[PDB]
């Protein structure tokens, strides 16, 4: 690949210079070894101080690997980017692939660093490697080739990766595989042990022109919106029908036909909030009915490609995370609940960063791209900590939550 | 002659669309002429500057000045307008290194290196832009004309340039000596060793020899300064540093601008005085932009003053930073959200102190803000040394176990341990899970009139406890939290709460134990007096007994 695809900023906007944010010194010896290697590859190059561009850098370590891996966080140079229509007007997004009993991820980043990058579009791809206390100026580089993470590279790389995969497609018509950003997702419906052959037939196949090793295997059998359940009781206290008719009348944002009234009707009074009422028969008519309606599907729920996808995240407790993605209120696309995290039952930072990369990854397979993150925590505590777990090649946008919401009570 | 590499050129160029300057020159008295010709003739012939033609187009000011015993002229070219239309350059940075950060070394050289500046070419293709005239005697004659071929002192890309083209220069020589230390400011180069005093010259002769291969002269600095360097406001001293002397003056009368100066002081004491505070002294600060209105001392700013000075009546001194040492961070609540810290590697002998004040909010609590004040340490010690020191912290572990695992925000704070130094942080009350048995059921409710202002505020008991108070000037929001308080204090120790107002679970969802509000600080005063408190929530106007029986009584 000697000639260079022809790549521009947005009108009217400059190029990224977002401050490097500080690193342990164990991760900056990670990224002085990573990128002197790099150089003497001729992926990166040295810059001087005419560029006055930056993106921030710094080093993770995939999903059980010892070895770092550097992360450019390009979120700021992508969204200043030309968009891409690369070779046509868009791939639409493979709607079978979260159908697949079994989808693997491949990174396939490798592959960006043999197509080089168009040379006037480079210096807006510089970052540096910092010090420790200011004590030298930071290590000055910026890429040479198609960098990982950085949303033109896919794009450019897409005619390449196409006739790559054609004779393992033409062969295998029941796979499919999509690609996002530095990831490659194979799905098909065989058992793990014909999948995995294919996958490690793939993986070989790419080895064969121009790999990693590694891969995650995700079951999009049973993604959807888990339906509202009501208490099944044979005596409930007043108690109990107060946070009923709460949650019904939240319900009632969501679903036509939800009715309190019978319901209502039981806590005539003053009572306290542990006596136990009977149940009426008009209030359990009325909560049969409910009941009832709960079991179908939201009216009018449809994913619109221009808009924003939402995801939020309530922390219930005990290493359980529960989780919405919507583009409208009360408009769900999916609902989902996570427990026990891997290896963090003592830090909850750790899960919330975990249930994170998850949900991305959900919604890279449904949908294509990733949600905006609307966090239950302190901006400070997150931006101190997240890089710590992440082991994902992209990033997605987040805002916090500083005000508890009452609706973690109805997810419960 | 012995030939000599040159120094590799940065590219430079205009901000796009933009031309170069053309500023109008002055006109100059017959003697400021003749300074400046003779000056420039000088910097002529070291290659400086160049005569140019009539052709090029641009021009910026030139000027002459004086001093006032130094009896001869000075050359001034005016470069704003040039600096205006100049790109922008990845800048020297900002940054400097903490001293606490700094590690010993016992041999330092200071080299001079205004002369080597000269060496670094400015950009050919950039030169033509930085054309200036002198004007002839009695504007009988064409002015003379030059631009320079060195980087102008003044000009914007003149401090970035010389920087990295020194850095990238010096980057073998440190490389190939990792037992030395460099470090540039401005004219002067550092150059620090932990070697015997013999071998640390060598380095030096070694260094001196490096760079002559790019013609690069460096002596020592005149009038080398004994230790210790004043450098950054800081004293460092071969084995310790400190501050350079903080004098906090007396007066009688404060403006505005002698208390900025004041906190700035301490602001800048507090990197090594443990225990510094500027709460109060700030606070008489909040708005106001006359920087002579005069704002007299409050009694507790006279206080905190009166403190600091106490803290102040003796230099303190911090050490520098042993790798092979843990790195330790202590923190102290002072009251009023304010916080103090020391991190050290032996005991009582800091690194360095510092201190974190509370954000403003209308809410907050002290876990609150020490797990704000451990992420602002962490960050700190990160970019100090690279690494997250382990924390010593007034709070029991149980109490912190509590916290985390009950908040409804997710939270981490890293390796810790509990050091028993009152005043301790601690939780004030606790929510029930679960109803109380046997605890009587308060039902609250407030509403307000929006134009009158007009309000209640009350209760209805399962005991038939009732209570509807007449409140003047004031909100819904206001009323149902007046609401809770009359039920808190009307019950008795164990007590279970009905609310259908989302404002006051929010806020207390929260767990505050301080607010703005008033009426707030009494609820939970009145929260810690008790010993269980359920706190429910209903939806309002549904029908639901009790609450509709109450929200009768308040709503007129
Ligand atoms: C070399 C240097 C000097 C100054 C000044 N002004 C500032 C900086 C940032 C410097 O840069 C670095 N300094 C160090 N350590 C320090 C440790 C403490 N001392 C003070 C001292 C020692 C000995 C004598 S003495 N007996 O020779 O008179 C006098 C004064 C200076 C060196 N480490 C690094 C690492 C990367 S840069 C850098
Ligand atoms: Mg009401």
């Amino acid at each position: 690949p000697i000639e260079t695809v022809p790549v521009k900023l947005k009108p009217g906007m400059d190029g990224p210079k977002v401050k490097q944010w500080p690193l342990t010194e164990e991760k900056i010896k990670a990224l002085v070894e990573i990128c002197t290697e790099m150089e003497k590859e001729g992926k990166i190059s040295k810059i001087g101080p005419e560029n006055p561009y930056n993106t921030p850098v710094f080093a993770i370590k995939k999903k059980d690997s010892t070895k770092w891996r550097k992360l450019v966080d390009f979120r700021e140079l992508n969204k200043r980017t030309q968009d891409f229509w690369e070779v046509q007007l868009g791939i639409p997004h493979p709607a079978g692939l979260k159908k697949k009993k079994s989808v693997t991820v491949l990174d396939v980043g490798d592959a960006y660093f043999s197509v080089p990058l168009d040379e006037d579009f480079r210096k807006y791809t510089a970052f540096t490697i910092p010090s420790i206390n200011n004590e030298t100026p930071g290590i000055r580089y910026q890429y040479n080739v198609l960098p990982q993470g950085w949303k033109g590279s896919p794009a450019i790389f897409q005619s390449s990766m196409t006739k790559i995969l054609e004779p393992f497609k033409k062969q295998n018509p029941d796979i499919v595989i999509y690609q996002y950003m530095d990831d490659l997702y194979v799905g098909s419906d065989l058992e793990i042990g014909q999948h995995r052959t294919k996958i490690e037939e793939l993986r070989q196949h790419l080895l064969r022109w121009g790999f990693l090793w590694m891969g995650y295997e995700l079951h999009p059998d049973k993604w959807t919106v888990q339906p509202i359940v009501l208490p099944e009781k044979d005596s409930w206290t007043v108690n109990d029908i107060q946070k009923l008719v709460g949650k019904l009348n939240w319900a009632s944002q969501i679903y036509p036909g939800i009715k309190v009234r019978q319901l209502s009707k039981l806590l005539r009074g003053t009572k306290a909030l542990t006596e136990v009422i009977p149940l009426t028969e008009e209030a359990e008519l009325e909560l049969a009915e409910n009941r009832e309606i709960l079991k179908e599907p939201v009216h009018g729920v449809y994913y619109d490609p221009s808009k924003d996808l939402i995801a939020e995240i309530q922390k219930q407790g005990q290493g359980q995370w529960t989780y919405q993605i919507y583009q409208e209120p009360f408009k769900n696309l999916k609902t989902g609940k996570y427990a026990r995290m891997r290896g963090a039952h003592t830090n909850d930072v750790k899960q919330l960063t975990e249930a994170v990369q998850k949900i991305t990854t959900e919604s890279i397979v449904i949908w294509g791209k990733t949600p905006k993150f609307k966090l239950p925590i302190q901006k400070e505590t997150w931006e101190t900590w997240w890089t710590e777990y992440w082991q994902a090649t992209w990033i997605p946008e987040w805002e916090f939550v500083n005000t508890p919401p009452l609706v973690k009570l109805w997810y419960q | 002659m012995v030939p000599i590499s040159p120094i590799e050129t940065v590219p430079v160029k205009l901000k796009p669309g933009m031309d170069g300057p053309k500023v109008k020159q002055w006109p100059l008295t017959e003697e400021k002429i003749k300074a400046l010709v003779e000056i420039c003739t000088e910097m002529e012939k070291e290659g400086k500057i160049s005569k140019i033609g009539p052709e090029n187009p641009y021009n910026t000011p030139v000027f002459a000045i004086k001093k006032k015993d130094s009896t001869k002229w000075r050359k001034l070219v005016d470069f704003r307008e040039l600096n205006k239309r100049t790109q922008d350059f990845w800048e020297v940075q900002l940054g400097i290194p903490h001293p606490a950060g700094l590690k010993k070394n016992k041999s330092v050289t200071v080299l001079d290196v205004g002369d080597a500046y000269f060496s670094v070419p400015l950009d050919e293709d950039f030169r033509k832009y930085t054309a200036f005239t002198i004007p002839s005697i009695n504007n009988e004659t064409p002015g003379i004309r030059y631009q320079y071929n060195v980087l102008p002192q003044g000009w914007k890309g003149s401090p970035a340039i010389f920087q990295s083209s020194m850095t990238k220069i010096l980057e073998p020589f440190a490389a190939q000596n990792p037992d030395i230390v460099i470090y540039q400011y401005m004219d002067d180069l550092y150059v620090g060793s932990d070697l015997e005093i013999g071998q640390h010259r060598t380095k030096i002769e070694e260094l001196r020899q490096h760079l002559l291969r790019w013609g690069l002269t460096t002596p020592d600095k005149k009038h080398q300064k004994e230790p210790p360097f004043l450098w950054m406001g800081y004293e460092l001293h071969p084995d310790k540093w400190t501050v350079q002397p903080i004098v906090l003056p007396e007066k009688d009368s404060w403006t505005v601008n002698d208390i900025q100066k004041l906190v700035g002081k301490l602001n800048w004491a507090s990197q090594i005085y443990p225990g510094i505070k500027v709460r109060q002294l700030s606070k008489l600060l909040r708005g106001t932009k006359a920087l002579t209105e005069v704002i007299p001392l409050t009694e507790e700013a006279e206080l905190e003053l009166a403190e600091n000075r106490e803290i102040l009546k003796e230099p303190v001194h911090g050490v520098y930073y042993d790798p092979s040492k843990d790195l330790i961070a202590e923190i102290q609540k002072q009251g009023q959200g304010q916080w103090t810290y020391q991190i050290y590697q032996e005991p009582f002998k800091n690194l360095k102190t510092g201190k974190y004040a509370r954000m403003r909010g209308a809410h907050t609590n002290d876990v609150k803000q020490l797990t704000e004040a451990v992420q602002k340490i962490t960050t700190e010690s990160i970019v100090i040394w690279g690494k997250t020191p382990k924390f010593k912290l007034p709070i029991q572990k149980e109490t912190w176990e509590t916290w985390w695992t009950e908040y409804w925000q997710a939270t981490w704070i890293p390796e810790w341990e509990f050091v028993n130094t009152p005043p301790l942080v601690k939780l004030w009350y606790q929510l029930e899970k679960e109803p109380i048995v046997g605890a009587e059921t308060f039902y609250v409710d407030g509403a307000a009139n929006r134009e009158t202002k007009l309000g209640k505020a009350g209760y209805v008991t399962n005991k038939g406890r009732q209570k509807v108070v007449p409140l003047t000037n004031t909100t819904n929001q206001k009323t149902e939290l007046q609401a809770i308080y009359l039920a808190l204090q009307d019950s008795g120790l164990e007590v279970n709460i009905v609310t259908d107002s989302q404002y006051a679970l929010g806020i207390i969802q929260a767990q505050p134990d301080k607010s703005e509000s008033e009426l707030v600080n009494q609820i939970i005063e009145q929260l810690i007096k008790k010993e269980k408190v359920y706190l429910a929530w209903v939806p309002a106007h549904k029908g639901i007994g009790g609450n509709e029986q109450v929200d009768k009584l308040v709503s007129a």
